[PDB]
DNA sequence: ATCAATATCCACCTGCAGATTCTACCAAAAGTGTATTTGGAAACTGCTCCATCAAAAGGCATGTTCAGCTGAATTCAGCTGAACATGCCTTTTGATGGAGCAGTTTCCAAATACACTTTTGGTAGAATCTGCAGGTGGATATTGAT
DNA sequence: ATCAATATCCACCTGCAGATTCTACCAAAAGTGTATTTGGAAACTGCTCCATCAAAAGGCATGTTCAGCTGAATTCAGCTGAACATGCCTTTTGATGGAGCAGTTTCCAAATACACTTTTGGTAGAATCTGCAGGTGGATATTGAT
């Protein structure tokens, strides 16, 4: 029987998902989100297709832009497990949360 | 001799109704005409781009309006809404 | 005689001079009657939101003319002029009272 | 029975962090996660709809997106910038 | 036609039109619509260089936007220019902190 | 209705003749014209307005050009710039 | 016998006063010179309105005040209470200076 | 006829990064903290004082005015109050 | 690292569908040719505002000592988060129709741009007015040693 | 749980530098009256967009086991803060020469406004090409065990 040392597939994910460019939330699950946050503004509103994509694409560059300086924070504090005081220290120096 | 004009005497009579009996010294007056003239900034060009996205050569208070709504963080907003709308109907029920 | 719009509309500000910065802005060709009127407006509410923050900072200190601290205070102690003004720097205006707490003494 | 914020899911969540290079991360993340995207969608897609409503539209338009993204500071090419 | 009396790709004539049609000023220089287009081809032929390059080297012959994004991030100065702006479906550089390599 | 894309192709032939390119990358560079063109617009127009001048001239545009561009796009920038704007005026 | 307070004491002291007030904290002379130094470097025979040096200190001071306090949560996420260089970096790193 | 101006970086004295530390909420201060900010300050101020003097060559002066340096700080997203902003 | 055995990865070839290229044509920009405007670069010059200089004095920068308490180095046990196989279910996606509604067109009424032509509101200094900065000296609070 | 050594505070005082008020000219609102658009309001269509439907295919949720990482506890050398003596140099106050903003005039080179006249760049069907996604079959990496 099998198996990888944990951090070991973990590196392996890093390499794959850095040298490919595919969204990376499921389409139908994030069209749902954004529909229903919409709804809230204003109602019955219909969306272009091309609409729906240009958020997701948003979102995914900013939340794994965010992962970078996050993950720059944990090993700042000498870890390598990213922990959400890390994304609150990211946000506040961004000036998301100041 | 030459013409420099400023918001200062508006400012001291919004200041004068607000608080009555406190001055305003003239380095902080100086940072209130810079408060008005880069807010009157953000809203003008949000608002020249707002009349170009619908093809409108003009801009109306309509425009001014979508403007502050995305320049104005929400409750200020509103109010200021509020006020805009307010002073534009007074002004059509004359001449 | 003659009415200014100003009094037309209920304002202190001035309503054809923002008449005028607007047409000579380069921000549109033509500009329509409301929008100088709408937009004096605003800028006359908030000013007098900063303004009645910053008198009672000037109260607070005891002071009765408001100097560049109160407008400091006035702004950073409001969240919502805080982040309508987050990226300004008000020359002579320091910086918020603020010890984080890990820092203090047992 | 579910919610939708509960729709972007770990799997997903654990593939944006690996993009991003992260090796270990707190269990925690996820929620912390779903609360920071909630944030950043409604900011953007208020926006979006107020240009919608100005342009006396029923549909939110991609040009409607990328003139919110481009005013909150968050620039997008490739969708008629 | 203007363009070819400057030399120029980018179409000089478009370019005025844009200038009087977007409420920059009342009136524009002759020139400047010239001087303008010539900076914006320069630094169309900078990317597709830089991303011809990158397509190349990963055995493709059509440019898409990963090249884009490989060029833009690799050059130091482009990164500068386009710094606070995002390419769909442009993806990352592969980048792998020190401290999370296995011993 | 209407787009950049003719030139940039153009200019894609001189640089990298037997490079095709995707249309979600002409896209991009569709973008990318259309904000540098605003930028260095914008920053012309301010230009004119704090010298009270009616008109933005190529010397408007150069200025705006060293204040966007990073320090050697600049340089290039600004060459080519005057390059087209001189062989432009020697022509009849 | 003599009297000293604990090291720490007087620091925290120092932020309470320097927090209340608004003055300039870089000697006025000092800085012009560091302009005038700077601005030559790159264009020669230079002058300078008064207002435009304070202008310049104003922002600059404004500037590190701002740095410092991002610096100064680095420090304390790092469990120190010390600014190190490493705390700058990657307060400048984060923030899009050095991204 | 001139005075030779250099090395006025280090008129930003170490009391002087100590106050600005302490404005900033800073207790204790590591000894490379102070060359540190002077390299920070120095291209601070290159950044700022390289686009104000664009400002004013364009305007064909040899005088920077406070309005050059405001136009400067605010391209640079750091708009600034209180000088004719 | 050798000795061995799962898995991962990388290369070379290959057939195909989805996009890209290549061809075939019309309103609308772009270019021309006139006929006027008009901005703004040149050319005196009235006058702030800068650079410089001098000179005296205290606030503050420098440099040294000395020891408190901080950062860093080590150690270590528990418990969190990774890897992995299992089993179910939500997402993908593929066409099929229908209707909601963006994107164009076509009119005229309402509103905005002009052009002059009186009529004030604001601005720039002079003439006053009045917070508060800077200095005392005394009750109150904080901190640190025994 | 105290006193002693300091720092901090709050009030009361007073003349001055900077705020407020007082007056006199001009740029610019306001007023009317033609001369133009333009933003909407209505009526229609082609087109994307929502609503379903229906299988299959992965992709997700669950639970188990254990590795190794994070947080705690202790230790200690040495860096950094507090206090002190010395005296440099910045800050303050005050004039002086003259560079260079800035305010006005003047007048062509350059730009804008028609009026036609041509050319190009978009759009909708036509025709090869590039990778993608799968297939081996050969080394590579990773991990467990003499
Ligand atoms: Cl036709
Ligand atoms: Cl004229
Ligand atoms: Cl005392
Ligand atoms: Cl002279
Ligand atoms: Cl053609
Ligand atoms: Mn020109
Ligand atoms: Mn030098
Ligand atoms: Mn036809
Ligand atoms: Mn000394
Ligand atoms: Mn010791
Ligand atoms: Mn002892
Ligand atoms: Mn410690
Ligand atoms: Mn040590
Ligand atoms: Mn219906
Ligand atoms: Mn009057
Ligand atoms: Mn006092
Ligand atoms: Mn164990």
């Amino acid at each position: 029987p099998h198996r990888y040392r944990p951090g070991t597939v973990a590196l392996r994910e890093i390499r794959r998902y850095q040298k490919s460019t595919e969204l990376l939330i499921r389409k139908l699950p994030f069209q749902r989100l954004v529909r229903e946050i919409a709804q809230d503004f204003k109602t019955d509103l219909r969306f272009q297709s091309s609409a729906v994509m240009a958020l997701q694409e948003a979102c995914e560059a900013y939340l794994v832009g965010l992962f970078e300086d996050t993950n720059l924070c944990a090993i700042h504090a000498k870890r390598v497990t990213i922990m959400p005081k890390d994304i609150q220290l990211a946000r506040r120096i961004r000036g998301e949360r100041a | 001799r030459t013409r420099k004009e400023s918001y200062s005497i508006y400012i001291y009579k919004v200041l004068k109704q607000v608080h009555p009996d406190t001055g305003i010294s003239s380095k902080a007056m100086s940072i209130m005409n810079s408060f008005v003239t880069d807010i009157f900034e953000r809203i003008a060009s949000e608002a020249s781009r707002l009349a170009h996205y619908s093809k409108r050569s003009t801009i109306s208070s309509r425009e001014i309006q979508t403007a502050v709504r995305l320049l104005l963080p929400g409750e200020l907003a509103k109010h200021a809404v509020s006020e805009g709308t307010k002073a534009v109907t007074k002004y059509t029920s004359s001449k | 005689k003659a009415k200014t719009r100003s009094s037309r509309a209920g304002l202190q500000f001035p309503v054809g001079r923002v008449h005028r910065l607007l047409r000579k802005g380069n921000y549109s060709e033509r500009v329509g009657a409301g929008a100088p009127v709408y937009l004096a407006a605003v800028l006359e509410y908030l000013t007098a939101e900063i303004l009645e923050l910053a008198g009672n900072a000037a109260r607070d200190n005891k002071k009765t003319r408001i100097i560049p601290r109160h407008l400091q205070l006035a702004i950073r102690n409001d969240e919502e002029l805080n982040k309508l003004l987050g990226k300004v720097t008000i020359a002579q205006g320091g910086v918020l009272p603020n010890i984080q707490a890990v820092l203090l003494p047992k | 029975l579910r919610d939708n914020i509960q729709g972007i899911t770990k799997p997903a969540i654990r593939r944006l962090a690996r993009r991003g290079g992260v090796k270990r991360i707190s269990g925690l993340i996820y929620e912390e996660t779903r609360g920071v995207l909630k944030v950043f969608l409604e900011n953007v897609i208020r926006d979006a709809v107020t240009y919608t409503e100005h342009a006396k539209r029923k549909t939110v338009t991609a040009m409607d997106v990328v003139y919110a993204l481009k005013r909150q500071g968050r620039t997008l090419y490739g969708f008629g910038g």
